[PDB]
């Protein structure tokens, strides 16, 4: 590339294509006809190269439309869930000081492989429903098997979180394990700085993973960081309430991935 | 004689609404130098003592609706058909705001289809008088309500134009005359007028914080005066007063507030618009539109109870106008049934009621819960990749109308959902906006609403779905398949519209016309009863009784009856055996001895004094099962 300006502004132009009249695309979906017509210069082969140089931006969908995960709507939709009881959902938080550049578009791109049950071709496939948005994703195989991986903001906390919610079932545990493994792979390969074990921090890293539990349904969720649940699963298999040593919850429902459940 | 009407003012987001009314009312003070945009509807009433030979001193009330789009969800409650409607140009932005009027005029047509509308320019000091061209070109008599007169008052100050506008208002109010009735000067009993007088007098003797009045207080006031009303006169008297806007009372049994009476309507209307104006610019932990119980003397519960009753609570207004991208599992042009409801504009209170009708229906395919994501114009309640329903809202390319695309799977569990959502939308549309689904034999038969069904012969890869009007497709009931000009390939009717054919019902009620022999034309097989619509026939080799329906019973009503009849199944109740089209019939068991009344009339000796006990036992068993099914028989 002898002209960096041309490349940078081509990427900018693909990131800023807008069409009047509110067409049938939800924000973040573009059609090849729209992008070709939007650029005032209707080139013939450079258009093909431009649609082919998006190995960096615009994933192909159905060979006629393009997804742009960096231009999707940033308004979190009002989304409900089948189950809402504290004993029917497993919630895993990923507290971070900030979201790195490109984090929420890499996570979506990684999460667009469809085989958490087909096991990479052991079974054919199981296509779920999807509700893409710039800060989250929702996958739905059944009212018993689903996954919601989306950003969350807490009261009086300047940090950012990655609340993952799955049903408290066997398929929910499978989805939680798969999603946690993929997110850990993404954090290891592309953003090692958040996983960097600072010696000056004395065993403290920018990323802190919490599991939310509730001894009695209806009460507020309590947070335990996973670096303690690992030892508590090394000792036993149950988590005990210090105030009342009778309310015991297994580690098969707060974090099944720790005990290979 | 009764002399009282409603002069409603209509317009958008800042115009001569609260300014024009001041000189229209000739309010000299105008103390507020800079007033704010209206919150609520700002009910007011002003008499017009006409200084002419006629002395009808009519008093009429103006409801100048708020123009901001955030209050648009509650306006269609107060759009009655006994009123005169105004409109305001804001002629400063000429040739542009006239187009902006069109949603308001369309809503007026949808709600009050037979009321005149008067358009009023509210700017002369600024600018652009070519707007009257477009008002005479496309806004005059094209689907829009019956425009009567148009004016161009300066609004800021009184003038000859304003006087002409006032005279025009007088003439149109005194010549309302819907279906030749002359409403403005109709005759009513004096008891209604006396009740109105005492109500408007007592309006000033109620607490400001809570003018709501119980029915006990009303029965007290009727006792204190000398009215001649009884328990049988109040349900019509208060309804007539409500139609005149003196006090708002609601007669819907489902919304449990009919005990309360809302005198001083402006207070209720202002309270209704308080929740729509509160916000929070802090931490967005909740998505835009959802809200929970957050902040006097026990009034807090009544507030959101009233909001839920009006279905304003989750706030359907200001609810995530941008929709997130949805990627359905099977979209190969053959597993999805799609239907469209092309209409020129979306009526004001359409989506906030629609997404509040399908929302509360959790027991679909019957109790499991559906995932759901709400936006300002959609629901998309989905259970699984093989069971879902997407009620969207898009605009087609090179199309100025507004569409309601419902997408459903074509499998077993999809027909039920499609028929259950189509029924709800049709019921809402005919219950809230009767002016839309109104036939127009005069002129072209547009009907404003064209319900299309989408079908493609090719099993996928058709690249486009052919439209088909639902009425033209309905008239094609002679056969069971649809086919193009090249009839080598064809599509079953069930796959593209399983609500016209009785497919969303359980399949054990199939008509099975092949094995049914039945002679409708002769009357000697009509012998069941006397001069009834039930005939005797044979189905499946067994004697049965069929019930031919006349043209009165619509398909939707018949389906709504069958869906509840099919799930009853008791040995003491007549059980359905089949139902179908060509003609709209209904097969049931044949009672060999006929009804009991004929036997009591002519065969009084046949009862062996212990059959009189068996009949009672069987009827008691039937009544017990019916009352166990939470249905009341009401006519035995
Ligand atoms: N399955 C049946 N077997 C025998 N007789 C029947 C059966 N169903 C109805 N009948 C009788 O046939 C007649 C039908 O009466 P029906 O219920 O149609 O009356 P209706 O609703 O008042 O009238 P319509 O609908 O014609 O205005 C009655 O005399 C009834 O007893
Ligand atoms: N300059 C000018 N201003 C006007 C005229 N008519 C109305 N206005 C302004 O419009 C405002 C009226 O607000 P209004 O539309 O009634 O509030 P809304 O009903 O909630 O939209 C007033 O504050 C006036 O200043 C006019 O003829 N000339």
């Amino acid at each position: 590339f002898v002209e960096p300006k041309w490349l940078c502004k081509i990427m900018a132009q693909i990131l800023t294509v807008k069409v009047e009249g509110c067409p049938k695309h939800p924000k973040g979906i573009i059609s090849r006809r729209d992008v070709e017509k939007f650029l005032s210069k209707k080139r013939k082969f450079p258009k093909n190269y431009m649609t082919q140089y998006f190995k960096l931006i615009a994933l192909p969908i159905g060979e006629e439309y393009l997804l742009v995960p960096s231009s999707l709507s940033d308004h979190r939709p009002v989304i409900e869930l089948p189950h809402c009881e504290n004993s029917e959902i497993i919630i895993r938080l990923y507290e971070m000081p900030y979201f790195p550049m490109g984090f929420w578009s890499r996570l979506i791109n990684r999460l667009l492989e469809i085989s958490p049950y087909m096991l990479s071709g052991r079974e054919r496939a199981l296509r779920p429903n999807r509700m893409y948005w710039r800060q989250g994703i929702y996958l739905n195989w059944s009212p018993e098997a689903y996954c919601l991986v989306g950003s969350e903001v807490l009261d009086n906390h300047p940090e950012s979180f990655l609340k993952i919610t799955v049903p408290s079932c066997r398929k929910g545990c499978i989805l939680l394990g798969q999603v946690v493994d993929h997110i850990d792979s993404l954090m290891e390969e592309w953003f090692p700085g958040l996983l960097e074990i600072d010696i000056c921090g004395e065993g403290e890293t920018l990323l802190k993973k919490w599991a939310l539990y509730s001894f009695n349904d209806g009460e507020e969720h309590q947070k335990i960081l996973l670096d303690d649940l690992m030892k508590k699963a090394e000792e036993g298999d149950l988590l005990v309430n210090p105030d009342q040593p009778r309310l015991t919850i297994p580690i098969s429902q707060i974090a099944p991935d720790l005990i290979l459940a | 004689p009764y002399n009282r009407m409603k002069l409603m003012i209509v317009g958008n987001t800042g115009s001569g609404k609260t300014t024009l009314l001041q000189q229209l009312m000739k309010t000299k003070k105008s103390d507020l130098g800079m007033q704010s945009a209206t919150v609520g509807i700002d009910v007011k009433d002003w008499p017009i003592q006409i200084r002419d030979k006629r002395k009808r001193d009519l008093v009429l009330n103006v409801w100048d609706f708020a123009g901001r789009e955030e209050f648009y969800s509650t306006h269609p409650h107060f759009m009655t058909q006994r009123a005169l409607y105004l409109a305001v140009y804001d002629l400063s932005k000429g040739q542009a705001e006239v187009d902006a009027m069109k949603p308001w005029l369309f809503n007026i047509k949808a709600r009050a289809s037979s009321s005149p509308v008067i358009l009023v320019g509210t700017h002369l000091d600024v600018s652009k008088a070519c707007m009257s061209k477009i008002t005479k070109e496309l806004l005059n008599k094209r689907g829009f309500p019956a425009i009567r007169d148009y004016h161009f008052v300066n609004a800021t100050e009184e003038s000859d134009a304003l006087a002409k506008l006032r005279k025009t208002i007088i003439n149109e109010s005194l010549n309302f005359k819907i279906r030749d009735q002359l409403v403005v000067g109709q005759l009513i009993p004096d008891c209604y007028v006396e009740l109105e007088k005492i109500i408007l007098s007592e309006r000033k003797n109620v607490p400001i914080e809570f003018p709501v009045i119980d029915r006990k207080r009303l029965l007290q006031l009727v006792r204190e005066n000398q009215l001649q009303l009884d328990e049988n006169e109040l349900p019509h008297a208060v309804h007539f007063l409500n139609e005149s806007g003196v006090l708002l009372h609601f007669q819907d049994p489902a919304l449990q507030l009919s005990d309360l009476y809302f005198v001083e309507p402006k207070w209720l209307c202002k309270i209704m618009a308080q929740i729509l104006t509160v916000k929070v610019e802090g931490c967005p932990k909740h998505p835009k539109g959802i809200i929970s119980r957050r902040d006097p003397k026990n009034y807090m519960t009544q507030y959101f109870k009233l909001l839920e009753k009006f279905q304003i609570a989750l706030v359907p207004s200001s609810l995530s106008d941008h929709r997130p991208v949805i990627e359905l599992p099977h979209c190969e042009n053959s597993e999805i049934i799609i239907r469209l409801y092309e209409m020129p504009y979306f009526p004001m209170g359409f989506w906030s009621r629609l997404i509040n009708r399908l929302l509360e229906i959790s027991p679909y395919m019957l109790a499991l819960r559906p995932n759901r994501m709400y936006w300002r114009q959609g629901i998309y309640l989905n259970w699984s990749p093989e069971a879902y329903c997407l009620v969207g809202s898009e605009v087609l390319d090179n199309h100025p109308e507004s569409f309601l695309k419902i997408t459903v799977p074509s499998c077993r569990k999809g027909c039920i959902l499609l028929g259950q959502v189509v029924d709800h939308i049709d019921s809402l549309m005919e219950e809230w906006f009767p002016g839309l689904l109104e036939i127009d034999i005069c002129g072209e038969g547009e009907t404003l609403l064209k319900k299309w069904a989408l079908y493609s012969f090719n099993d996928g890869e058709e690249h486009q779905k052919i439209l088909l009007d639902d009425l033209m497709k309905k008239a094609e009931e002679g056969d069971l398949l649809v086919n193009p000009d090249q009839p080598r390939l064809t599509i079953p009717i069930s796959q593209i519209a399983p609500d016209l054919i009785l497919a969303d019902l359980p399949r054990n009620i199939m008509l099975n016309n092949d094995e049914l022999e039945f002679e409708q034309a002769p009357e000697f097989l009509l012998g069941d009863g006397s001069f009834g619509s039930v005939y005797r026939a044979a189905y499946e080799g067994e004697e049965v009784a069929v019930k031919i329906f006349n043209k009165h019973t619509s398909l939707r009503l018949l389906r709504q009856e069958l869906v509840v009849l099919c799930h009853l199944h008791h040995p003491s109740l007549i059980s359905l055996l089949a139902a179908g089209i060509r003609p709209r019939m209904l097969v049931m068991e044949l009672a060999s001895k006929g009804s009991l009344d004929r036997l009591l009339q002519q065969d009084k000796a046949s009862l062996t004094r212990t059959l009189q006990h068996r009949i009672a036992l069987h009827v008691a068993d039937g009544l017990r099962y019916l009352h166990s099914a939470m249905i009341i028989y009401r006519d035995l």
